[PDB]
């Protein structure tokens, strides 16, 4: 599949492109319940699925909707697996 | 063919039996917070299908596999009905794609085709009917041979 | 675990003991006898080695 | 809601249910393998709960609902003995319970 | 010696008040009991015995077919004016080495 | 006991507390399993407050290692017993004398 | 079926009918079940009472749901929920199958609705 390992210094746009959303605030879950927030550490809209295959209020229940995000959070649908490397 | 009750009692029995080996499932999925999102809120579908113990799944399963060991279809499409809980429209429409154009000659004429997906619901009925019949004396004496 | 001896062995051959044995091939148990048919699907074969 | 200790269980057989009290707790002395169960915990999961509406629809139509759950006290695997001795300590202002 | 049921005991790692032994030390001193059986092939024997003395092996309710062979051996001493202990001694014949987990 | 003996035991045996040793010298009054009953003698004896010596033996009990610490009664009954002798067998010890 | 002029006057008739009598107006003797009501808390609510007891008599189950709509005034959606919640396994040729279980809520909002339809239909002429 893979030859040779390279490396480099990491542009900044590089960096831009790896991510797929910023960081703004500094909480990262509930505490009073226990959810993931709009934009802080643990976040699924910047993340992806905390759950596996549905969106944290629960919008996409099944695996038909497999492909489109979620409105009432704005989620993309996809396993859970997705958040170990976002 | 069978009767009302008999198909009432032995079909509590078969449900709990495929909910029982659907647990034996290979794997699943979750995560590591679901679990902490999951105790404090109410989920609405309970999915947990009840079961038996595992003496009657194993002994009933011991049973069907006595009968049932001779037609792997009509096992197979036992645990689709059971197991995964599926329909009998949906494995008619899962058997459909792949029924296998075997050249079945019709009252029509001979054709190459599948037999209709209007064809296959009774199909599979006939299976079932039959099956749950042959094996009903089977087990209704095998739980009064344990007793 | 922990060894011990038993002189009666040949040299290309080594003790186990029988619960390490039973633990570590439980696939390999449930390869067979779903082969020989003594359990058709796996959750039995589960409740036989246990 | 709260969790609760009694016999009550969904979905084990008679064999483990032999060897405990009215309580739900295996008497001094009955010998147990791995395995068994100590003492039947369950969870009500879906307990309501709610406001007086509720409780006169429960009176109305019955207290049929919320029941669910499992997390019984379980012998570890491979390990067998005797019991000697139960202890049971209650947080206060909590119903104490008949083997206590 | 096969088995014994003594009365007041949930069980072999507890007490009994009114005895100065434990219940352990009293059935392995049932384990070296000797007795001699002829015309069964089990058989119960019991023991019914109060007041402050050594418990022997005379206190047994003897029987035509079964006979004890060391009458002198103790089990333990009542130290309470009022207590007793019943047990109920099951023998058996049998060859060899038997623990108690290898059973059933 | 060990036959080969070192003349230590009774001083380790005597100073480890899992041994239940005679406070004052007096007469056994009544031996038990659970509990031992000590008249106490004259001259010991305090002149207010007369009484006796009831000295009450651990049973059965986690370690901290998980193993059985047990004390047994080493003494028989209408028996003078000395201020400072041994009256309880703890665990691993015999008649005053530490034994592995 | 009933029309919506009916379904408008008759529900202002239990409207001021449910507002008479669950101030505790009425007494023990029109029903048992009227008085089981009383147990958990003029001419027009009596003559109405009598209607309503005359006609709903039989049932009592929907009497009391009739009771905790117009009497207390409660939501049909919590009515539906309680009733979703006391639920039981029954027999229905379902969108899954003809397979034992306890049914969904909408059936529950359904079940709700008939049996108000027909509750009210069976008052009307009364
Ligand atoms: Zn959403």
């Amino acid at each position: 599949e893979f030859d040779a390992i390279k490396i480099a210094l990491a542009s900044p746009d590089m960096i831009r492109s790896w991510s797929f959303g910023e960081v703004k605030k500094p909480e990262t879950i509930n505490y009073r319940t226990f959810k993931p927030e709009r934009d802080g550490l643990f976040c699924a809209r910047i993340f992806g699925p905390v759950k596996d295959y549905e969106c944290l209020c629960g919008k996409y229940k099944r695996l038909k909707h497999r492909g489109v995000i979620c409105e009432k959070c704005g989620v993309e649908v996809t396993q859970t697996k997705v958040r170990r490397e976002r | 063919n069978l009767t009302k009750e008999q198909h009432e009692w032995l079909n509590g029995w078969l449900e709990l039996w495929g909910a029982w080996v659907y647990s034996g499932r290979l794997e699943k999925r979750m995560s590591s917070v679901i679990a902490k999102f999951m105790e404090s809120v109410e989920p609405g579908r309970v999915m947990t299908r009840p079961m038996c113990n595992d003496d009657d799944g194993m002994l009933i399963s011991q049973v069907v596999d006595s009968v049932m060991y001779i037609d792997k279809k009509a096992f197979g499409i036992l645990l689709s009905y059971y197991a995964h809980g599926s329909s009998k429209h949906a494995i008619a429409s899962y058997y459909h794609r792949v029924a296998r154009p075997r050249k079945m000659l019709c009252r029509g004429g001979g054709r190459i085709q599948k037999p209709s997906l209007a064809t296959c619901r009774r199909e599979v009925d006939e299976i079932l009917n039959a099956s749950l019949f042959m094996i009903y004396p089977v087990l209704d004496s095998a739980f009064k041979n344990r007793k | 675990s922990v060894i011990t001896v038993g002189p009666y062995l040949r040299l290309h051959q080594c003790g186990l003991p029988k619960k390490m044995a039973l633990e570590l091939f439980k696939p390999f148990i449930y390869g067979k006898l779903e082969l020989r048919g003594l359990a058709t699907t796996i959750k039995a074969a589960k409740k036989m080695v246990e | 809601g709260p969790e609760e200790i009694t016999a009550d269980i969904p979905n084990v057989g008679e064999a483990a249910l032999s060897k405990l009290d009215e309580s739900g707790i295996v008497y001094i002395g009955a010998e147990v393998t791995g395995g068994d169960i100590l003492v039947g915990k369950v969870t009500p999961k879906g307990e309501t709960q709610l406001t007086p509406e509720e409780k006169l629809l429960r009176a109305i139509f019955g207290e049929k609902a919320s029941d669910v759950k499992d997390s019984s006290l379980r012998v570890p695997n491979g390990v067998s003995g005797t019991v000697i001795d139960v202890q049971v300590f209650t947080r206060d202002g909590v119903e104490k319970d008949k083997r206590a | 010696v096969t088995e014994v049921e003594i009365d007041g005991v949930l069980h072999e790692y507890s007490t009994k008040e009114g005895v100065q032994e434990d219940i352990l030390e009293i059935l392995l001193n049932l384990k070296g009991l000797a007795v001699r059986v002829q015309g069964k092939d089990e058989v119960i024997l019991t023991l019914n015995k109060s007041g402050i003395g050594p418990v022997t092996a005379a206190d047994i309710t003897h029987d035509g077919d079964v006979e004890i062979v060391k009458p002198q051996h103790v089990i333990c001493h009542l130290t309470d004016e009022n207590a007793s202990i019943s047990m109920r001694i099951k023998v058996q014949r049998g060859r060899g080495y038997v623990p108690a987990s290898t059973r059933i | 006991k060990p036959l080969v003996g070192t003349g230590m035991e009774r001083a380790v045996a005597v100073d480890s507390g899992v041994t239940a040793v005679a406070k004052r010298g007096g007469v056994v009054q009544y031996v038990d399993a659970s509990r031992i009953v000590i008249k106490v003698n004259e001259d010991e004896m305090y002149p207010g407050e007369a009484g006796i010596d009831i000295y009450n033996l651990t049973k059965y009990t986690r370690s901290n290692q998980n193993t059985c610490i047990n004390q047994m009664p080493c003494v028989s009954l209408g028996e003078p017993v000395e201020r400072g002798d041994v009256l309880a067998d703890g665990p691993s010890t015999d008649l005053g004398e530490l034994a592995l």
